[PDB]
């Protein structure tokens, strides 16, 4: 709707967040027609998203973690998405949350690599919602897992149980182990 | 599901680009490999001088 | 609509904390009034018009008060209603009166290079025959100019038009810098200058500008020190950074071989 | 009746074989070049497309077509149709279409046939295999000579076009991300396209639908790209920022980017030119002038005398404001003349400096660069006038007295004289000496060059920069070499 | 893209439609004093001559008054 409205950053730097609910609520609808109006308001959503005041830390979180990758590195964006806490989304062809689970898988088999070589001591932590979020849309793929992506994403991974639930619902065993092993040694 | 065709299809998408990022490391190594193969032929050249 | 709210609209109130109580109201009441603008059936209009109305003179009273940060709230919200898509909405009496104050604002708080850029949306050829549309550009363009005495001596050509205090406001807040670029003493001068070029005979300036700037007080005459007494450099360190830059010739220069 | 009668069919079928062989060249050798390898073989059609556009921008096809010659628009492709193998009955039909065409006569329309464009995309737009490079390369070419003279009506078949497109491929796209040499190809086809219906656009609309799409199309372009489509499609969202946007508090130092390799061969003049004229409304004295001129010096390959009077217009108007003004002297065109004939007597008459009698002169005849809109510049030159004759004061002795110089200056007063004058000191462009004994204000104007005063950092950052610049250009000129070493 | 260069080339061609061959011709009164001449000279004796065309155009003929009074 608007485009160098500036009502919102003044609204945005006001208490009573029961009229920054809805502000932000249709700031949402206008941030992929200008993300870079939010980049002076930028600072005060850190301040309203890192102390607990504010109820909803995902309404933060989100516009951060959009705003984040269209102006600099994943990194920042992906520890707001990934720091949101509960999320309630359904799976969609929007180009943002497409990006936050490509650089979601990315980073968690980076950092999977990270901590494969490294079995005990020294573990870094690492949060439920991540394997929530990853096992979520994983196990969407393990709907009828394609026969392609079975053993390529669950050895990307480095888990542990991660191919066991793979190999319990797939025709042509052996052609699955055969497959398997074939990839296994070719990597 | 929409992930293999659109997810993992980015996701080859970008490994396109990472076989550009090859085409650039492939013919650079060609170019130097050829200039490799002119200074190898000169100095062999006075090699058999 | 949903009140006449035409009784208190006019009614020019001394005390501001009724109108505190009658603006957070307004707020409520405006709260679920979508405030960003909405072209549905195209009859919202009145109470956008209305609204952005009771905001103006909300502004005016936010400027009355002295608040800063809520002059740039409630005009950051009014410039959502005067940059619209519909050219219909008709043109408010007290718009380009608003908008002066903005450029007020704009000039007051040393923005002055939003002003140079903004100078392309105001000749939107509407009056121009009026002296305070024509008001903020000339002594704008007095101040790029810089002659204060113009200005001086134009103080009592504004009309009956109540913003001259607000005038004298932006004198107050541009005297700083006036008098602090007369004042910048690159090798010195004289109080004989400083009598007609400064304000009046009351001695705010000698003593203010005495625990600001703090420098030394002579016999009648203002000292200019640290003026071009700046040591040049020992040539070791340039030395230093001539031979990292040489380095990085090494580098560039042979980096691939 | 015998003189047209007689000599009507010689003209019509001139372009034909250039047209025809044209579009075959290009066709059957783009198709042809990188059908075996598309992704490896990349960009060798791609200066050959838009020199055949710059080649085909002043074309005089269409002067008498209308009348029975439009037989040229309800042909098509029709390659290797409807089938992808078994194609040599489809090679005899190609002489076969193109010949019973040309018996006796044909029937011919203009309006007639131009919606039902997409009977042959819904099921194979060429051969099915190739279909995006093909389609997009079948359509695209053709598609803006049926959709020339945009006057008398045509808005809506443009919009036709419009939705045609969007709806076969650019909606979103056909396949997500192409990713080849059609995908890097097609970010400047679509956006050359914005710009062709762009006159359609800033018509009778205005942005409300397509450029705001443009910044999710703009960023669903992938962050990988090299930024040349990108930064193509971000031309035409500053150019729509250039006429009125007038906000400044994000493209502004905020649209500033990594800025990858773009270049274009024509976005640094162009680009350049755009961002110079954003950066030209709060009077930019230092780089502006110097990218801008470059900017100026730069695009030499098809023209440069129709396009740049206007980034040298510009170039002159901010140039007066620093008090020295150079006009044209090696450019020798007879269009950037009369530009500047109007203009001449003013941008002469800055340096003299009068007041009362230029401002008479310049309202006097003014038409064009006053009537340009809001006239801001030249309001702030109105009174800039007597900054850049105290400029020259500086560029003049240094004793400042109180009837010649400044009755000369037409400012005969005490005060204001030594104001303005401080006025012209606290900018800091000059040097001066503000000493008062008697009255009278001194100054050392001292303009002496850095000859034998700390040269070595006075000329160091010269040495930096015009190394790095002149290794940059040593890279310059060993990485071309590999491009050439690169296939042998 | 040259694309743009076409409404460019229409005010142009307004410029044209304004006077018709008027400052071709007129201009071509100087011109014909100005053709083959470096215009590089051009713009310092154009910066004189305009500079000088309202008084003191020659002002070497007046010298030999100003010795006695000056």
């Amino acid at each position: 709707m608007i485009t160098s409205a500036a009502g919102i950053i003044s609204l945005l730097d006001e208490d009573e967040p029961q009229l920054k609910e809805f502000a932000l609520h249709k700031l949402n609808a206008v941030v992929n027609d200008f993300w870079a109006e939010i980049s002076e308001s930028v600072d005060k959503i850190e301040v309203l998203y890192e102390d607990e005041g504010f109820r909803s830390r995902q309404f933060a979180a989100l516009v951060a973690s959009k705003v984040f990758y269209h102006l600099g590195a994943f990194e920042e964006s992906l520890n707001y998405a990934l720091g949101a806490g509960d999320l309630f989304n359904v799976n969609d062809n929007s180009e943002y949350v497409e990006t936050i689970i490509a650089k979601c898988i990315d980073h968690y088999t980076k950092q999977c690599v990270e901590n494969a070589d490294l079995p005990e001591g020294e573990k870094k932590p690492i949060d439920q919602r991540l394997e929530g979020i990853v096992n979520k849309m994983f196990q969407r793929c393990l709907d009828d897992h394609k026969y392609k992506q079975a053993i390529g994403i669950a050895l990307e991974t480095r888990r542990l149980d991660v191919f066991e639930k793979t190999i319990l619902e797939s025709n042509d065993v052996p052609g699955m182990l055969a497959y398997s092993l074939k990839l296994c040694m070719s990597l | 599901l929409e992930e293999g065709k659109a997810g993992s299809g980015l996701r080859q998408y970008y490994l396109s680009k990472i076989e550009e990022l090859q085409l650039i490391v492939n013919d650079k190594s060609q170019n130097l490999r050829r200039l490799q193969a002119q200074r190898n032929e000169l100095n062999a050249k006075v090699r058999l001088l | 609509m949903y009140e006449q709210l035409k009784g208190e609209w006019n009614r020019k109130s001394p005390n501001l904390s009724k109108c505190g109580e009658e603006l957070g109201r307004l707020k409520l009441v405006l709260l679920e009034l979508n405030f960003l603008p909405t072209t549905g059936t195209k009859l919202t209009k009145q109470q956008l018009i209305l609204a952005r109305d009771i905001l103006e003179i909300g502004a005016q009273w936010s400027i009355l008060r002295k608040d800063i940060p809520s002059f740039e709230r409630y005009m950051a919200q009014l410039k959502c209603y005067y940059f619209d898509y519909k050219e219909q909405l008709p043109e408010s009496a007290y718009m380009h009166q608003l908008l002066g104050l903005n450029l007020l604002f704009l000039l007051s708080q040393n923005r002055v290079a939003e002003f140079h850029t903004e100078l392309e949306r105001l000749p939107a050829k509407d009056i121009q025959t009026n002296v305070y549309i024509k008001h903020p550009v000339s002594l704008e363009q007095y101040l790029m100019e810089g002659s204060y005495n113009k200005v001086f001596l134009a103080k009592g050509n504004i009309p009956a038009e109540s913003y001259t205090f607000f005038i004298d406001i932006l004198l107050d807040t541009i005297r700083d810098e006036i008098a602090g670029c007369i004042e910048k003493a690159y090798e010195k001068i004289l109080f004989t200058e400083a009598t007609r070029i400064l304000f009046f005979n009351t001695p705010k300036k000698m003593t203010d500008y005495a625990k600001k700037r703090g420098w030394v007080l002579g016999p009648n005459n203002y000292y200019s020190f640290a003026s071009q007494q700046q040591k040049p450099e020992d040539t070791t360190i340039p030395s230093t950074e001539l031979a990292k830059q040489v380095i990085e010739y090494a580098r560039q220069l042979e980096m691939i071989v | 009746p015998p003189g047209g009668g007689e000599q009507e069919p010689p003209p019509p079928p001139a372009p034909q074989d250039v047209e025809m062989k044209e579009e075959a060249a290009t066709g059957g050798g783009s198709t042809g070049e990188a059908d075996g390898k598309t992704a490896a073989a990349a960009a060798e059609h791609s200066q050959r497309e838009l020199d055949t556009v710059t080649l085909e921008d002043i074309k005089e096809h269409v002067k008498q077509l209308e009348k029975a010659v439009s037989g040229k628009e309800p042909r098509f492709v029709l390659r290797a149709l409807r089938m992808l193998p078994s194609t040599s009955r489809r090679l005899n039909h190609y002489v076969l279409y193109k010949a019973v065409q040309g018996f006796f006569t044909s029937n011919n329309a203009t309006r007639d046939f131009l919606l039902p464009f997409l009977e042959e995309p819904m099921d194979t737009e060429a051969d099915l295999q190739f279909r995006p490079r093909t389609g997009k390369a079948a359509s695209t070419p053709l598609l803006p000579e049926v959709e020339a003279y945009l006057q008398l009506l045509v808005v809506i078949f443009m919009m036709n076009s419009k939705r045609y497109k969007e709806a076969q491929k650019i909606s979103d796209d056909l396949m997500q991300k192409i990713s080849t040499q059609n995908r890097r190809a097609l970010d400047l086809v679509a956006a050359k396209c914005y710009y062709y219906h762009a006159r359609v656009y800033e018509f009778l609309d205005k942005l409300d639908v397509v450029r705001s799409f443009l910044h999710a199309r703009l960023r669903t372009a992938t962050l990988r790209h090299d930024a040349d489509g990108q930064a193509t499609l971000l031309n035409l969202l500053l150019r729509n920022y250039l006429h009125y946007s007038l906000y400044d508090q994000a493209e502004k130092l905020v649209s500033k980017s990594v800025f990858p390799e773009q270049a274009n061969n024509n976005e640094w003049a162009r680009y350049l030119y755009y961002t110079g004229r954003i950066k030209a409304i709060q009077l930019e004295y230092s780089e502006a002038r110097r990218t801008m001129t470059n900017a100026l010096r730069k695009a030499p390959q098809h023209t440069a005398v129709g396009f740049k009077q206007t980034v040298h217009k510009l170039l002159i108007v901010v140039e007066l404001l620093l008090g020295e003004i150079p006009d044209r002297l090696q450019f020798r065109q007879p269009s950037l003349k009369r530009s500047l004939m109007p203009y001449f007597l003013l941008t002469q008459a800055v340096r003299t400096g009068n007041l009362a009698k230029f401002n008479q002169v310049l309202d006097q005849f003014g038409e064009k660069f006053q009537a340009d809109g809001t006239y801001t510049l030249i309001i702030r030159l109105r009174h800039n006038v007597i900054k850049t004759g105290v400029r020259m004061i500086s560029l003049s002795y240094s004793r400042i007295s109180l009837a010649d110089i400044a009755q000369k200056l037409q400012l005969d007063s005490p005060e204001d004289a030594e104001f303005i004058v401080a006025k012209a000191i606290r900018d800091g462009v000059i040097e001066a000496s503000i000493n008062h004994e008697k009255g009278y204000v001194q100054s050392k104007e001292m303009i002496d060059i850095y000859s034998t005063r700390e040269p070595q950092l006075a000329f160091h950052q010269r040495i930096s920069f015009c190394l790095d610049i002149h290794n940059m250009s040593v890279k310059a000129m060993r990485f071309p070499p590999k491009s050439y070493n690169k296939d042998l | 893209m040259s694309e743009k260069k076409q409404p460019v080339d229409l005010g142009l061609l307004e410029e044209d439609d304004e006077f018709e061959e008027f400052p071709a011709e007129d201009w071509a009164g100087l011109d014909e004093d100005e053709d083959a001449h470096v215009w590089e000279d051009n713009w310092d004796d154009d910066n004189v001559e305009d500079d000088f065309s309202n008084q003191l155009r020659a002002e070497l003929e007046k010298h030999g008054y100003k010795m006695e009074t000056s």
